[PDB]
């Protein structure tokens, strides 16, 4: 059958071909190796073969808006990238929740456990008062849990008596981002 | 809505998608290397195929215009063939294998998908790339766009939350996860294939555990879940498919499920009731069902392991 | 010693003072002395 | 009818902003948008009317299929408001209307004496359009629908003619009287009606609110005047009023081109050069209040437009041919790795309920689906509301 | 002899495969002699098969085009997909778009030298000769060197818009070819692309019955 | 260290000042808090310890609640507590929601419930207005505290006199065995501890001397 | 209240403190509260 062999000559020097030649060579990574993703393949592996005082509390209500500027990074999901307004030992940004109490908080955090959403995302004073993420957080959840020694949230206030800011600091530059530790991480980060 | 019609698709390789093609006529399926064997919905008859390249095409988006069809390979790119011409423009594609694709209702500027999660855009008729909305981590699997609208960007993840994105370039509009992540493994994914409501103002998530869960961007609240009578019969996460199917814009709402591994149900816009489905299991089925749909009453179906089942039903 | 021999000697004057804590009588123990008596 | 931008926030409309995104090099005299506000249009000095849109600024060629485009700038491209028609005009003395659905050679190519000045529809039909002449002092009304021929006005120099709202009264400038309304057609022959001699030399330029109460002008001897929009038999009474006159005279020079906003004209932009100040003022309504500026390029602009579904300024800088566009908004990246970071930015202890931590939960999660709430597809709100405005089609560039 | 280990290596690589590579490699090595390969032909029908057919035919194989197929196995080889019904009415226009309407674009621009050849010696014999008379080309004169004479001076006869070197009119007469040049430069820019688009087509239109033998 | 007044010493911030009038140590303040702490323990008894709604979302839950055991939630947190609700009367043992009551009680003062213990059948009621009668255990200084709840505003009331104004056939007449029916109930008990502690306080004098 | 001024209840307990204070606790108040009653009978 000769009619159906000149297709298909021309289909073994095309299709096999020029294809793989223009995907091999203008692969810029290395050479993924994935099934049909039709056929269920998750391949969801940690190996990645793609690129990687009061007015002064009101001024940081307003200044440091935007000291990050928030994208995802090789740690642990979301570097929010410090870009500016940084300096040390310096109230960055008033860590703001919106919960009440610590026993029945503590059992709003059980609620938590067992769905597995947070065990962090909460920040606690434990006299009462613990402070909440994931209901009406600010910039809570995004400050991540390296264990690079950046951040201290702790509970310096002036009159309002609940304000939580992110007070000492070592001075970092731009887009290296805020870690506080919470009170050998998940982190990854080349410190660990 | 009750009728079957004449199949074919010359039952070779996986049936990885029957899209229902918008001009009325001319259906197409993939056949692997062999793509888009077009079939005059009225003629019902085999004709041009297009052929672009080597991997298996995932998924096909129906052009508003008609004139130029792009499919999703796994291997570089995705790949613009025009339907009358000769593949005059296929582009570069990010790195990873690209898996789902819809046009816009301009026709203006495509939407691409990604397994590194990082989705980008592309001005179809100059051929370039605007900026990209890399808004997850891991494997963005479906990807749409509603008809009476340019705006909203669906992202059906394996991040388990939706990201609705902005027309081109605002990142990250808003936001919606399922629930329930510890369940099956490590944070649950059950996002599928999200497919919009007509009117661009609701949003359907299919669970890849079988239940759809179909929810509003404007109150951030679900709507009514569609479910089956048996409990946990229809959980086919895994055999080989990501089954999804469309509304069906009738006269009335009308959603087809995307029932895999089982005859696939029907279900009225507001009662939880089933409509019409068959056991025909022997003919076109024999498990799944792999991609679904709609642009009238006429419908169209394929199914994986019966490969190429090529429906139209009523 | 007389610790535990007062917790052997509590109840019964418990029992006096559960009855004399209801009306609380200006003669108040002069009832209940006796009735610890009558015990045996 | 804002239909979709409800899930991006509360109402942050926001009409006149401050940013720039630069379009292509060809220059060209006037501007304008689709009804729709989707793909934008501009006529080059190459008279090649390159279309461009909106999203992805970039061009779309139509022009120059088969019969070409004319060779000099254009002077007032104007879409149809059905969109699918398509009115030039030119420096070279003709009016080519087009049809972007169609096979794009000119539909009806009209020719005239002199270069006409400007165009524009009537908007009800194809058969309605008017234009204007560099000599004669009559209104030249241009039939295409039934033939590709021309009329007079038949009057007894006329520049920078106008519809309203209401599309059977027609507005023009400087014949013997140097204002004077038109009204319904000359096709069927219908009368004039009160003529004012505002000013005393030329006018440019005569814009009229889509709601059909503002008419604005753009006077020689510099007064922007205002004036409620009279209508069909309340002829003569209105528009003899001057409303809220403009120009604080001393420090803005001659003004080059004037439009209204979005709706009610409720911000007026203008262009002033001369003055090389290169701000535009988005000028109050009524009180006429001196409102923000832009900062524009030190280039001059020469024409401006407004859009009406996207809330953008576009014009296009004379000197650098160059087209500026504003309007962009900022994202809330609050609300972006969390789907439900409501973000509140003080602390608000919630009450949490007389059921809230009473008691867990107890397999109540998909007990009840109580649903009364639908999805139902779109009947047409405001009733009829639009005709879209559907793309230009065209393959090219195989090569 | 080696020629014939020659052939002998380079059949045995086939082995039933694709092996238009080696087919090309057929040609390439030892080009002078080819007829030990069709000797070892005369038995080597099992590992070649496609190349036992595609011996005897031309050594180029991989160009994408042609004139369709002599094969003949029935009428017209079901009359070559039905005779391009969609192609030969979108592009035929062309070919009027090529002859037809071009010559009169062109014959168009000629209209305008004698058009303008009346008004410069007219203009020889100053006023602003108008444009709109070339229409028909009547320039209707009878004896234009005195029909312009002192007598009439706004031009009677032959008559242009102007009453003198006037900018009413400011006339497209001088450059007004430009339009139709720029005109004529479309037609050969169209008629150069939509050449190359019956190409495309061609290189489009081979592949379908090719498919369609294979069915 | 304070004596005389009615369940004080113990309690948290929303049974303030509005408080001193007679019994309403219910809570505006905030919403979610602490069953005030009750003015006895009862040890072994029986009581009839027994409730009222004063004024009237008043929720004002029930409760039976114990020390080194969670006493600044509601009483349904607790480790072994016990109560009731307002809103169709859903029964609320330790970490359960188990089956609501029959009878309606948004009213004003039914639900007067009783008890009985034993030494070494443990047998709670509601009695709500004279019914749902009913009693299930495995017989469980640390007796049973007896407040009532939190959550905007409640309208909090218990009986803390001679009188049950209503329902007082619990003393002798039904509710249980009428000699086991122990009216040394809520306010007899504050008598009766309280001289208990007096003797325990002379026995602990006498711990001075027993160096 | 019964802490400052029960003292009518409370004069006889501090001697019957001092009394098994002093004697042994046996025999154990049938004439150990006898003793506060014959001090009590005034």
């Amino acid at each position: 059958k000769i009619w159906q062999s000149r297709r298909k000559t021309l289909e073994e020097e095309k299709a096999s071909d020029w294809q793989i030649e223009l995907n091999g060579t203008l692969f810029d990574s290395e050479l993924q190796p994935g099934s049909s993703f039709k056929a269920e393949g998750f391949r969801k592996v940690t190996d990645k073969l793609k690129i990687n005082s009061e007015l002064l509390s009101l001024n940081q209500l307003n200044k440091r808006k935007k000291p990050v500027m928030f994208a995802r990074s090789a740690i642990h999901n979301w570097g929010l990238y410090a870009l500016d307004s940084i300096a040390a030992k310096e109230m960055i940004i008033e860590y703001v929740g919106e919960r009440i109490r610590q026993p029945v908080a503590e059992m709003r955090e059980k609620r938590y456990l067992k769905n597995g959403i947070g065990s962090s995302y909460l920040f606690r004073v434990d006299e009462n008062t613990v402070i909440d993420a994931t209901k009406k957080g600010g910039i809570a959840r995004f400050i991540n849990h390296c264990c690079d020694p950046n951040c201290t949230a702790k509970i310096i206030k002036v009159g309002g008596r609940r304000r939580i800011v992110i007070y000492a600091l070592r001075d970092i530059a731009a887009s290296e981002e805020l870690t506080y530790d919470y009170k050998p991480c998940l982190c990854g980060a080349p410190n660990c | 809505f009750q009728f079957v019609t004449p199949v074919g698709t010359q039952n070779g390789l996986k049936a990885t998608c029957a899209k229902i093609s918008p001009d009325g006529q001319f259906l197409a399926i993939t056949q692997g290397l062999n793509i888009l064997i077009y079939d005059i919905n009225r003629r019902t008859v085999s004709q041009t195929l297009v052929t672009s390249h080597a991997r298996p095409f995932s998924e096909l988006c129906w052009s508003p215009d008609g004139q130029c069809i792009a499919t999703a390979s796994d291997d570089f790119s995705v790949e613009i063939i025009h339907l009358s011409y000769g593949l005059l423009h296929t582009f570069i594609g990010h790195t990873a294998p690209v898996i789902s694709l819809t046009f816009n209702r301009k026709g203006n500027l495509l939407f691409t998908s990604s397994m590194d999660e990082s989705i980008k855009i592309w001005d179809t008729l100059n051929g370039s790339l605007m900026k990209t909305i890399s808004a997850h981590s891991e494997a963005v699997v479906s990807v749409d766009v509603p008809m009476n609208d340019s705006s909203i960007l669906s992202s059906g993840s394996y991040d388990g939350l939706i990201r609705i994105f902005d027309a081109e370039t605002g990142h990250c509009l808003k936001t919606l996860t399922y629930d329930k992540d510890w369940k099956r493994e490590n944070g649950v994914v059950p996002i599928s294939q999200v497919k919009f409501s007509e009117n661009a103002r609701y949003l359907l998530v299919k669970s890849l555990d079988g239940v759809v869960k179909i929810w509003d961007c404007i109150g951030g609240c679900v709507v009514r879940t569609f479910q089956v009578q048996p409990l946990e019969k229809g959980v086919l996460h895994h055999s080989c498919g990501m089954d999804f199917l469309n509304p069906e814009d009738g006269s009335t709402p009308l959603v087809i499920s995307g029932y895999e591994n089982g005859d696939i149900y029907c279900w009225n816009s507001d009662t939880k009731s089933l409509l019409q489905l068959l056991d025909g299991s022997l003919y076109h089925h024999s498990s799944p069902v792999m991609s679904i749909h709609c642009f009238g009453n006429i419908m169209c179906s394929l199914a994986l392991n019966g490969d190429c089942c090529l429906w139209r039903w009523v | 010693t007389r610790k535990y021999l007062n917790t052997n000697v509590t109840p019964h004057l418990l029992a006096g003072m559960r009855l004399i804590a209801v009306q609380q009588p200006e003669d108040p123990l002069r009832v209940l002395g006796e009735y610890l008596i009558e015990q045996s | 009818n804002i239909l979709l931008q409800d899930p991006f926030a509360v109402l942050k409309e926001h009409p006149e902003k401050l940013t720039h995104t630069i379009e292509n090099p060809l220059r060209t005299e006037c501007l304008q948008f689709s009804p729709c506000g989707d793909y934008l249009a501009l006529g080059c000095a190459n008279g090649a009317l390159v279309i461009y849109d909106m999203d992805t600024f970039r061009p779309i060629c139509v022009p120059g299929n088969m019969l070409g485009a004319h060779v000099r700038p254009i002077t007032s491209i104007a879409w149809s408001p059905d969109g699918r028609l398509l009115l030039t005009s030119s420096r070279d003395w003709s009016i080519k209307l087009w049809d972007l659905s169609k096979p794009s050679k000119p539909l009806k190519e009209i020719r005239f004496d002199s270069p006409i000045w400007g165009c524009q529809w009537l908007d009800a039909k194809r058969r309605l359009c008017v234009a204007t002449i560099f000599e004669e002092s009559d209104a030249y009304v241009i039939d295409f629908s039934n033939d590709p021929v021309a009329s007079l006005l038949s009057k007894s120099v006329l520049v920078c003619t106008v519809h309203t709202k209401h599309p059977n009264i027609i507005i023009v400038g400087t014949s013997k009287g140097w204002l004077d309304f038109y009204k319904f057609h000359s096709l069927y022959q219908t009368e004039c009606i009160h003529s004012l001699k505002i000013t005393s030399s030329n006018i440019k330029h005569l814009i009229v609110s889509q709601n059909g109460e503002r008419l604005a002008i753009n006077c020689s001897d510099r007064t922007i005047r205002q004036y409620e929009i009279s209508i069909d038999d309340e002829n003569s009474a209105v528009e003899l009023t001057l409303e809220h006159k403009y120009q604080d005279v001393i420090n803005k020079l001659q003004w080059n081109c004037i439009l209204f906003s979005n709706n009610t004209a409720e911000y007026l932009v203008a262009s002033t050069h001369g003055s090389s100040a290169h701000e535009l003022y988005i000028w109050e309504t009524t009180s006429g209040t001196l409102v923000r500026v832009l900062e524009g390029a030190e280039e001059e602009l020469i024409d401006i437009n407004w859009d009406f579904y996207s809330m953008s300024i576009v014009s296009n800088g004379f000197e650098s041919g160059n087209v500026y566009v504003w309007s962009v908004v900022i994202p809330p990246k609050w609300s972006a790795l969390a789907p439900d970071f409501e973000e509140v930015e003080e602390n608000v202890d919630y009450l949490e309920k007389e059921d809230e931590f009473d008691e867990v939960d107890e397999a109540e999660q998909q007990q009840g689906l109580e649903q009364e709430e639908e999805i139902a597809i779109d009947l047409r709100t405001r009733e009829q509301y639009d005709v879209r405005g559907n793309n230009l089609l065209v393959e090219r560039f195989t090569i | 002899h080696g020629r014939e280990f020659v052939n002998d290596i380079w059949s045995r690589l086939k082995t039933d495969e694709d092996r238009a590579v080696v087919k090309k490699m057929v040609e390439q090595t030892g080009h002078i002699d080819k007829f030990k390969k069709f000797g070892q032909l005369d038995f080597i029908d099992n590992n070649i098969v496609v190349k036992t057919d595609d011996e005897k035919e031309i050594f180029d194989q991989i160009v994408v085009r042609d004139m369709t197929l002599k094969t003949l196995e029935d009428d017209l080889q079901e009359v070559q997909e039905i005779s391009l019904p969609l192609f030969k009415k979108k592009l035929e226009l062309l070919e009027v778009y090529l002859g037809w309407l071009d010559n009169v674009y062109t014959e168009m621009r000629k209209l305008d030298d004698d058009a303008a050849s009346h008004v410069e010696c007219g203009k020889e014999d100053n006023i602003c000769g108008y444009c709109s008379t070339y229409e028909r080309i009547p320039c209707s004169v009878e004896e234009f060197v005195r029909d312009f004479g002192s007598n009439e001076e706004a031009t009677k006869i032959h008559e242009v818009c102007t009453k003198w070197k006037c900018n009413r009119h400011l006339d497209w007469v001088s450059t007004n070819q430009e339009q139709y040049l720029q005109q004529i430069d479309s037609l050969e820019s169209m008629q150069e692309r939509l050449q190359h688009l019956i190409q495309a087509r061609k290189k489009q239109l081979n592949i379908q019955y090719y498919e369609e033998i294979l069915r | 260290f304070d004596h005389s007044g009615m369940s004080v010493m113990d309690r948290s911030e929303g049974l303030s000042i509005s408080r001193d009038g007679n019994d309403l140590v219910s809570v505006p303040d905030q919403y979610g808090w602490r069953t005030a702490r009750s003015d006895v323990c009862i040890k072994e008894g029986m009581t009839y310890w027994e409730v009222e709604v004063i004024r009237g979302t008043p929720h004002l839950r029930f409760g039976v609640c114990r020390r080194e055991a969670s006493l600044e939630a509601p009483v349904g947190f607790d480790v072994y507590g016990y109560g009731i609700r307002d809103i169709s009367l859903e029964s609320i043992h330790e970490g359960k929601l188990n089956c609501v009551l029959e009878n309606g009680s948004p009213l004003k003062e039914g639900d007067k419930i009783g008890f009985l213990l034993s030494l070494p059948d443990s047998y709670l009621a509601i009695f709500q207005n004279g019914k749902y009668l009913g009693k299930a255990f495995e017989n469980l200084k640390l007796g049973y505290y007896p407040t009532i709840s939190c959550f905007n505003g409640g309208t909090a009331r218990i009986i803390s006199e001679e009188d049950k104004l209503e329902y007082l056939d619990q003393i002798r007449s039904a509710y249980c065995v009428d000699g086991n029916s122990k009216v040394n109930t809520l306010d007899t008990l504050y008598k009766e501890q309280i001289a208990e502690d007096i003797v325990w306080d002379i026995i602990d004098e006498l711990e001075q001397i027993a160096l």
